[PDB]
């Protein structure tokens, strides 16, 4: 039977059993159940990482140490291995013989407790084809009689889904609910376990670092429970010092190391930003201004919001920024957002809201509920943010979508979290939400029926109020109205488009020269305040690209050669010099 | 418009079978 | 154990595993996790083709080279085969005996790090109708203790849909997020792998060709990740050069071959238009005018837009051309489009908008959302 079970008491005496700090009330209840006349089989139901195994194994540590009640003294705790019992039970009845023989040892001792971790497994065991006899059925008579005591550990999902189904077995096991410890309780646990981790890595952990790990992990990590979650940062932190060369520096683990570990585990920007990041961040606005002209107010909001988050003054639970870029057509509402991610080197989560025009389309974002065809697919929005927590969420043409879809973003803007169909909670704390809208374009295009025109810009603001409920608008950091492109900015736009044309020509070996007079002519011919920058490409396409494309395929431009574009004042028509060479 | 009809996805239980040997003598 | 698992370290010496280029940051956190006191089982979650198996298999290859840390040195990685473990396990206990034997071997070694690719499968390993005894349940006591180290590789969909549901197993495994590398990083990977591909195909890829494959595949090829995308154009290009020019097969693989391969994979016109295609473009306007008389402006807009796209001056992220043909009945608004497809030999995707007269019909074009009929 020694092969099947491990003596925890003996194990703790020589190497260690990960001692338990605290949990006095939990242990007291378990000891009380063990002392019961009948059904003295305590069960430990709790979430993953709460410390169920530590409590059962910790009991052995306390017994050897002697800090336990007299009734529980001189008690042996054995950890059963389900695999060992079933490893060689090929023949009929072999499993029953081993299981029954092992149980007899416990009855004879009368002071022995069995620890079956992952007790849900015993429910199904030793059933070759149709056999209903199993460890649960074989052990059931003994549990009711109270001859033997068996500690159990199971998760809430495993308990309810499988263990609870067995009503008879559940009756014998007195459920003990383990609840996640507090922040103060966790630091005490780490302090007790600190010598073991320090000896393993030959490192040391400052008191500030221990407190920082618990607090920082709670804020940025929300997929694991506090005891393991804090211990995960402390363990990996020590490895970093060990991994780094001993020659340069290996003294201790400070708060700075803890922040780096949490940042990588959570895939969030590391605190105490490096000089390289700061240089990029300070010049982010200038770079954006080069790409987009006349939208400095929009750029200022995005760059300032990102700066606050890295500086440590960001919202505790809300996203980095909720910006509604409402403006006329072709004013750079999405160019800045598309170029912001490129400058920051983060993934761009671009979602077109025209697809989400129906109320039933909400399932695409959060996934289908359980028991449906699309439950496996999940939510496109939750999956995207989970994979790329630090990213830019661009909801283009949000106004086109159904009003119901806007309600989903309320929790995202306020709590920075969206629950998927499965129940996983996404994090939007580091996501730069940008909802571009074109509401009011028709109102501005409309002309007032009066002797004097009206300021239709204010009319679009009221339309925004009708489309979006006040709660949605209140959550938004600020609504940035993009002004119509002026004549001066249009000249810069033409240069930007010409530069893009040069890149295409550079691949083919062609170099394009455009006189200043020619650039102004193109701008004047295609300058439309309502349409914006987009018609500039049309004039450039028809005037510059169209002649160049005939020659490239059927002329001198086939082989890369420089070309000069000049304006003829006599005819007011652009003159193209192919210069075959 | 028109009403939206949802369709469920039936899931059938599937299992395997183990074997137990017995030496003749 | 030898039958079920394969020693990746041995394969590296004989060249079985390909060289690992870069991925230092991904590997740096992998050794830190493996050095942890408890739950030292790094997991590699990433999209298909990112290089998850390359990093796990590459670690064994890096150990042979000797550029890994001292801790990693003297360690041997074993690739577990789920099929072999569950092969001929009809009798009760064969799976447990084989799995327990493997765990005992790893614990005894104290330096061997297992590598279970597609780790989602162990959650659904051998079990009875109501049996809950699986490899995940059996391995859990050892993973938490830290006696054995197990590397894992599974996709994002599999991790969330299957691995995440088993919270106990997920807790033991420390997820390491792998993302597709940059363009500059991908070319380095191809250069490192270029000798193996060149030897098999007996071709030599030029520096321009390698760079072209990475840049051209990112733009034209979609739904595939960058490492796989570029490698597919390199491997496929080598095969074409080997078999097509039967007589004096071209040793070099110029940029032109790379463009042709990308066109076939993406089913789009190849760059560097050929002479035959050129004649069609100049005569397109004349051909269309003969079939459809009058309406010269319409033909000029369609033909000029196509010329610019083939010439390489087309919009980077917009269609070739968006045109609204508004006119009286019977003026050939649809004939100019039907004939254009025939002239260019491309499929005519004719979608009648009369059917989509209501908002509910939008679901037909883009599909019904998850959880609804259709
Ligand atoms: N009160 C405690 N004192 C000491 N260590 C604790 C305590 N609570 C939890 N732990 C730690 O918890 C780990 C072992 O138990 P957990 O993994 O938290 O729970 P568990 O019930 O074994 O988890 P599963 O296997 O996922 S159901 C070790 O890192 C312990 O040190
Ligand atoms: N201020 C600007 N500077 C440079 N390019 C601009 C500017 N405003 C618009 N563009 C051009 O706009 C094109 C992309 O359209 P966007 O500006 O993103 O449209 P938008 O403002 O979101 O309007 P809608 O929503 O598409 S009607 C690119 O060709 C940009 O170069
Ligand atoms: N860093 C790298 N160095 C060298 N080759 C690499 C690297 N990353 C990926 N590759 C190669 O890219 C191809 C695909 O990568 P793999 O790691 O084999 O993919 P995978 O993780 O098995 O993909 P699945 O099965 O779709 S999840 C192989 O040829 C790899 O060798
Ligand atoms: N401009 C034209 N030149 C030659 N034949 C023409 C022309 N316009 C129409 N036809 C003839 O008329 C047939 C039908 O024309 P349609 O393609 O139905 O015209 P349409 O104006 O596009 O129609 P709608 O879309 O229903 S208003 C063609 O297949 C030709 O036989
Ligand atoms: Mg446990
Ligand atoms: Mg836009
Ligand atoms: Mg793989
Ligand atoms: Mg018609």
């Amino acid at each position: 039977t020694e092969n099947f079970t491990t003596n925890l008491n003996q194990l703790a005496r020589v190497g260690g059993i990960d001692p338990l700090i605290g949990r006095e009330k939990e242990l007291e209840r378990a000891i009380q159940v063990l002392c019961r006349r009948r059904k003295n089989n305590p069960l430990l139901v709790g979430e993953s990482g709460v410390g169920k195994t530590a409590i059962a194994e910790g009991l052995a540590w306390r017994i050897v140490q002697g800090d336990v009640p007299e009734v529980m003294a001189d008690c042996t705790i054995y950890s059963l291995d389900i695999g060992s019992l079933l490893a060689g039970t090929k023949y009929r009845g072999d499993f029953e013989k081993r299981f029954k023989a092992l149980l007899k040892q416990l009855e004879q001792d009368t002071n022995s407790i069995l620890f079956i971790d992952e007790i849900h497994t015993i429910i199904g065991a030793g059933a070759a084809s149709g056999g209903q006899v199993d460890a649960a059925n074989l052990i059931k008579p003994l549990l009711s009689s109270g001859k033997i005591r068996v500690i159990g550990s199971t998760t809430y999902q495993e308990f309810s889904n499988i263990f609870e189904k067995d009503r008879a077995l559940a009756r014998r096991f007195q459920k003990i609910d383990i609840t996640e410890p507090s922040i103060e309780e966790t630091v005490q646990i780490i302090n007790g376990l600190k010598p073991k981790y320090e000896a393993h890595h030959d490192v040391r952990y400052t008191a500030k670092a221990v407190r920082a790990a618990v607090e920082l992990a709670v804020k940025y990590i929300n997929d694991r429970h506090l005891p393991d979650k804090a211990i995960d940062v402390i363990d990996e932190a020590g490895a970093r010092a060990r991994l780094m060369p001993v020659s340069k520096r290996k003294k201790t683990v400070n708060v700075a190391d803890i922040e780096s570990v949490v940042a990588r585990i959570a895939r969030i920007p590391e605190k105490s930003v490096s000089q390289s990041d700061r240089d990029t961040l300070k010049n982010l606005g200038d770079r954006l201004k080069m790409l987009v002209f006349g939208q400095d107010k929009a750029i200022e909001a995005l760059t300032e919001a990102i700066k606050m988050a890295r500086a440590g003054l960001g919202h505790e639970h809300k996203p980095v920024g909720s910006f509604l870029f409402a403006g006329p057509t072709g004013v750079g509402k999405t160019e800045v957002t598309v170029q912001l991610s490129k400058a920051l080197g983060i993934e761009l989560l671009r979602f077109d809201m025209s697809e989400y025009m129906e109320r039933h389309t909400v399932s695409r974002l959060i996934g289908a509920p359980p028991g449906y065809v699309g439950f496996d697919q999940g939510g496109l929005l939750t999956d995207a943010v989970i994979k790329h927590p630090h990213a830019v969420l661009l909801l283009d043409e949000i106004e086109k979508a159904h009003p119901d879809v806007f309600n989903i973003l309320l929790q995202v803007m306020d709590n920075g979290t969206l629950t998927d169909n499965n129940g996983r909670k996404a994090d939007f704390r580091n996501v730069v939400l940008v909802m571009t809208t074109n509401a009011g374009v028709r109102e501005t295009e409309r002309k007032s029926i009066g002797l004097i025109h009206q300021d239709n810009s204010t009319d679009a603001m009221e339309e925004i109020k009708k489309i979006f409920t006040p709660e949605f608008r209140n959550r938004l950091d600020n609504i940035i109205w993009f002004d119509h492109l002026s004549t001066d900015v249009i000249h810069q736009v033409v240069d930007k488009f010409i530069v893009e044309l040069q890149v295409q020509l550079d691949q083919k070996g062609v170099s394009l020269e455009v006189s200043q007079e020619a650039r102004n002519w193109l701008a004047e011919k295609g300058y439309d305040r309502a349409m914006g920058a987009r018609p500039m490409a049309r004039v450039i396409q028809d005037n510059l690209k169209k002649p160049l494309a005939n020659e490239l395929l059927f002329g001198s431009l086939v082989d890369g050669g420089q070309v000069t574009v000049a304006l003829d004042k006599e005819k007011n028509e652009l003159t193209y010099g192919f210069q075959s060479a | 418009g028109k009403t939206n009809d949802w369709l469920d996805f039936d899931q059938l239980a599937e299992e395997k079978v183990r074997d137990a040997l017995k030496p003749p003598s």
